[PDB]
């Protein structure tokens, strides 16, 4: 399960690579010109600010120009209709279909969801079995170094 | 008004009507300095009129530093004669005063903030770029530097009458903004 | 992500090597985050409360700074190493009620003073005033 | 052109940034921004209201981590000094920095001359000159309802 | 084919005179004399930049100046040379500089 | 430098000489003196004499000497 | 402490100072320029206009006029059309 | 002090020309004779075209013709003038004052024109 952290870390490296690429391009122009470059001016601050903001604002992941392959629906407006709907939305699990989902049907309630995903909560309609919810005592590991 | 601007600098251009070798002039001229890397003209200076003249290979010369029209022409003639003495067929053709600079004091402080507000269309007051106030006179094409200390500098005039006319126009305006 | 992944991402980025022949290097070492801040029209920074972000349609973002060390070699057996401490590089949206949120460790009474519901669980972002939840 | 336009836009919105502040964010020098600044006004036939000392007090004081009372006193001192004509011809930014220094020195949060110069973009020598002009009238410039951590009579002299 | 500054000096004049004397005796070809002068100019130029580490000061009045081929020809009148150890007075002096 | 930086000045100097109006031919040695190429290589003297000063369309061989070719040029 | 107000960036004034000290290239006499061009021709058959400017250290317009007077440019199908120092 | 510098210069000069003398094929005995002789010698004008209306607008032109006065040879690192005064920033150089030879490394000079 890719939670907010790992999802955000996926964006940051793409946006940080653009930042490092941008300073390389900016510095190369001045170095070739023969004059030293100002580091503060070389950094484009809008790359990280707007990149992270844009993905969270729209739910598209990857750069804006790369919306063709950008995953959609990761970021959604929090449901504030009731407190239960707020709690459920913050524990919602998504199962993208993509190519992998085609090979085996993930709508069915698998045996292994016991204690991890609620067996009853799932939207009715096209999204049956694809959108899931954590069980109350279900925990998703945040990761640690195996050193 | 009782105050007459004093011409501080006179810039005039004359044509000697003959192509000149800048290298030769520098080697022979007493006070000439030539540096093609820095500037493409030859800078020569004289003491009695206290003026500096730039000499170009095309034969045109610009004289600056003269405090009066008579001095500028006399200084320009002296430079033209000096070049002639160096073996060139220098002449004195179409001598013209290109710019005149005058300075004067109104003998009272001036509120630049009020002046620019009332004359925003002509006044550009930017203390960050320059402490003085840049007033661009219209009827005479004269640019005036008005300062809080009261000193007024007039520039861009082609004839002495323009300097006096410009100061006459601006003096009542400055009087109204006395501090 | 904020405490470890962002720093690891910056640390793992290769140093920028540029050749003219003077040579230039840029190394990013330390990452700093300030509390979510909003800059007024006059440019005065001030802490941004989540309710103000919701009301004024702001993004609950924290400034991000990185320590950058620059070394320049001009083939003259001299090396100049200049470090720009806390170089602003962007703003990270902050998940509410997280360690880097202003509503961190505040007691329930403190939250009410800020017009925040103590029963509110947090775990979302305010992006242009909209509360955005990241679906796993 | 863009840097000069950014400077004009800040002036037109009532939140001026000094030419140095705009230069610090642009590769263009302050000299060239001023050159394009004047040309743009002629081309557009527009004008910008003259900046005042209080146009920078909020940004400067906030950037200096000074309390609100110090900012209020700094604003009052700078406006009063201009009203009294204690600093004729001085740039508003220089007066604002000097006014901030006087108010800062009179409170618990004290900022050195170098600190104010860096945020204000004004050399400590320039701050020293403006501060020396207003120091004699320090009790008059300070707001009447101001609490002095350091008494006005004991303000730094220099 | 060099800077050729110190040729017009007492040291330079003596070397030139000596070369002429040898030439009159057919002992050295004119090309050799030119090579010797070029080597001499290089040697003196290096010697001055290396073995001269003394500071002096002077004041005076300027009468004439010139600048051509990156060569100054200042002509000063009533120049007073001030040094930590000695002071000198000269009515007129010509300064030739290059860079 | 060698074999290339000496022959050019002979042609360039010769062109300037004609502009003064001196139609009189000039010898190989005579031109070398005014071109500061008296130390030219021995095999360059013959190469210029045999190839450069005859193949060029601006060199006229007159009474064993060399003169400019203003007749071919329109004057 | 970021983007602190500054009258001019340090890199800019240093570059400006260097350009002022070096100064603009002057127009040398044609004979001297021609001699340098011919002398350098021995080193390599062909030269680029930009590279040739550095060697001769002359104005581009002035250098081009001198080069045009004698030299010509040949179209090469490998990189681009470049100047050839041989007049013929 | 000055003579010692001259002798050191001679040592550098002879060493510098040794390779040249070997290269050109001239006997080394020439150098020995060269030093000997070197040491001995040392020890309403409406119409304005005419410019003749003014006469004697120049001073004596033989100032540089003689050059018999003291001459200073130096190298300049910076020379600037501000409307009245010429400031000279001259580095290592040599001077010939009243026959005596003076050598300096760094010098500063202010003059009025």
């Amino acid at each position: 399960l890719d939670l907010a952290g790992p999802l955000l870390a996926f964006l940051f490296r793409g946006m940080f690579k653009n930042l490092l690429k941008e300073v390389r391009i900016y510095a190369q122009k001045f170095i070739d010109r023969g004059k030293d470059f100002n580091l503060e001016l070389a950094i484009k601050t809008r790359i990280i600010s707007d990149g992270l903001k844009y993905s969270l604002a729209t739910g598209n992941w990857g750069d804006q120009k790369k919306a063709h392959q950008a995953r959609a629906g990761v970021s959604q407006v929090l449901n504030r209709l009731t407190f239960a709907s707020t709690l459920s939305h913050l524990r919602r699990l998504n199962s993208p279909i993509g190519r992998d989902g085609k090979l085996a049907k993930p709508r069915q309630l698998h045996n292994t969801l016991w204690g991890m995903v609620c067996p009853a909560e799932t939207p009715e309609g096209h999204a049956v079995g694809l959108v899931k919810n954590l069980a109350l005592m279900a925990y998703i590991s945040v990761g640690s170094q195996p050193s | 008004s009782g105050i007459v601007p004093q011409l501080q600098n006179i810039v005039s251009t004359v044509n000697l009507g003959c192509k000149l070798d800048l290298k030769t002039i520098a080697l022979r001229a007493r006070n000439a300095e030539y540096n093609p890397k820095r500037f493409a003209a030859v800078i020569m200076r004289i003491r009695e009129p206290r003026t500096t003249a730039l000499i170009f290979s095309s034969g045109k010369m610009v004289c600056t530093g003269a405090k009066s029209e008579e001095q500028s022409r006399l200084a320009a003639r002296k430079y033209a004669r000096v070049v002639q003495k160096l073996g060139f067929p220098a002449k004195f053709l179409d001598f013209k005063i290109q710019n005149m600079v005058g300075s004067c004091d109104v003998k009272f402080p001036i509120r630049l903030e009020g002046l620019v507000l009332t004359h925003q269309q002509f006044s550009s007051y930017e203390p960050e770029l320059f402490p003085g106030l840049i007033y661009r006179m219209i009827k005479p094409r004269i640019v005036l530097l008005i300062f809080v200390s009261g000193k007024v500098v007039l520039t861009g005039a082609k004839v002495r009458a323009e300097i006096y006319e410009a100061f006459e126009n601006i003096y009542p305006i400055l009087k109204g903004f006395r501090k | 992500f904020i405490q470890m992944s962002v720093q690891r991402i910056v640390e793992d980025a290769p140093p920028i090597d540029l050749q003219a022949p003077p040579r230039y290097l840029l190394k990013f070492e330390q990452i700093y985050l300030s509390k979510p801040t909003h800059w007024e029209r006059d440019g005065a920074p001030s802490p941004m409360m989540p309710n103000e972000a919701r009301l004024r349609n702001l993004t609950y973002s924290a400034p991000l700074y990185v320590d950058i060390t620059k070394t320049v070699i001009k083939e003259g057996e001299e090396q100049l190493q200049t470090q720009h401490q806390k170089t602003f590089i962007g703003k990270i949206p902050i998940m509410l009620r997280s360690t880097y949120c202003l509503l961190n460790g505040l007691t329930d009474r403190d939250l009410c003073e800020l017009n925040e519901c103590p029963l509110d669980p947090g775990g979302y972002f305010i992006i242009n005033g909209s509360e955005k939840v990241l679906i796993a | 052109i863009a840097s000069a336009c950014l400077y004009i836009a800040c002036r037109q919105e009532g939140v001026p940034r000094t030419f140095k502040e705009i230069c610090a964010v642009s590769r263009i020098s302050k000299k060239e921004i001023g050159r394009c600044f004047k040309l743009i006004l002629k081309a557009l036939e527009t004008s910008v209201d003259l900046i005042t000392t209080g146009d920078f007090m909020s940004r400067f004081c906030s950037n200096l981590c000074l309390p609100k009372q110090v900012q209020m006193a700094a604003t009052h001192i700078a406006r009063k000094a201009v009203e009294l004509d204690l600093v004729p011809g001085r740039s508003p930014i220089s007066v604002a920095a000097a006014a901030i220094y006087m108010a800062s020195q009179a409170s618990a949060e004290k900022r050195t001359q170098k600190e104010i110069g860096d945020i204000a973009g004004v050399a400590d020598v320039t701050i020293r000159q403006s501060y020396r002009l207003i120091y004699p009238r320090a009790p008059d410039l300070f707001p009447t309802d101001f609490k002095f951590d350091t008494p006005v009579d004991k303000l730094p002299q220099l | 084919m060099a800077y050729q500054l110190y040729r017009n000096t007492t040291l330079g004049n003596s070397l030139q005179e000596s070369l002429d004397e040898l030439i009159q005796s057919q002992q050295i070809t004119p090309q050799l004399a030119l090579q010797v002068l070029l080597q001499f100019d290089k040697a003196i130029n290096a010697a001055l930049a290396q073995r001269v580490r003394n500071r002096v000061n002077f004041r005076g009045s300027l009468n004439t100046y010139r600048f051509c081929d990156n060569v100054w020809t200042f002509v000063l009148n009533d120049v007073e040379f001030r040094e930590v150890t000695e002071l000198i007075k000269v009515d007129k002096v010509k300064i030739v500089a290059c860079d | 430098g060698y074999k290339f930086g000496v022959l050019a000045k002979i042609v360039n100097y010769m062109k300037t000489r004609h502009q003064r109006g001196d139609t009189h031919p000039l010898t190989l040695d005579e031109i070398l003196d005014e071109t500061q190429h008296l130390d030219i290589g021995l095999k360059q003297k013959q190469w210029l004499m045999t190839e450069a000063l005859v193949n060029n369309p601006k060199i006229e061989v007159i009474d064993g000497k060399y003169a400019f070719k203003p007749k071919y040029n329109v004057r | 402490t970021n983007y602190k107000p500054v009258a001019n960036h340090q890199y800019n004034i240093e570059y400006e100072r260097k350009k002022k000290e070096d100064g603009k290239r002057a127009r040398a006499d044609k004979q001297h320029v021609l001699d340098m061009l011919f002398s350098a021709f021995e080193k390599h058959q062909y030269y680029n206009l930009k590279d040739l400017v550095d060697i001769t250290k002359q104005p581009v317009v002035y250098l081009k006029e001198i080069l045009k007077e004698i030299g010509v440019q040949n179209v090469k199908g490998i990189h681009k059309n470049t100047w050839e120092l041989k007049p013929e | 002090t000055v003579p010692k510098l001259y002798r050191s210069v001679i040592e550098d000069v002879i060493n510098d020309v040794r390779d040249i003398f070997l290269d050109d094929g001239v006997d080394e005995q020439v150098l020995m004779e060269l030093k000997t002789l070197w040491e001995n010698k040392l020890m309403g004008q409406v119409e304005e075209e005419p410019l003749n209306s003014e006469d004697d607008v120049s001073d004596e032109e033989g100032q540089e013709l003689f050059d018999t006065e003291n001459v200073v040879v130096c190298q300049y690192d910076k020379i600037h003038r501000s409307k009245n005064k010429w400031k000279f920033h001259l580095k290592d150089g040599i001077m010939n004052l009243n026959g005596r030879d003076y050598i300096f490394s760094k010098a500063i000079g202010d003059a009025e024109w």
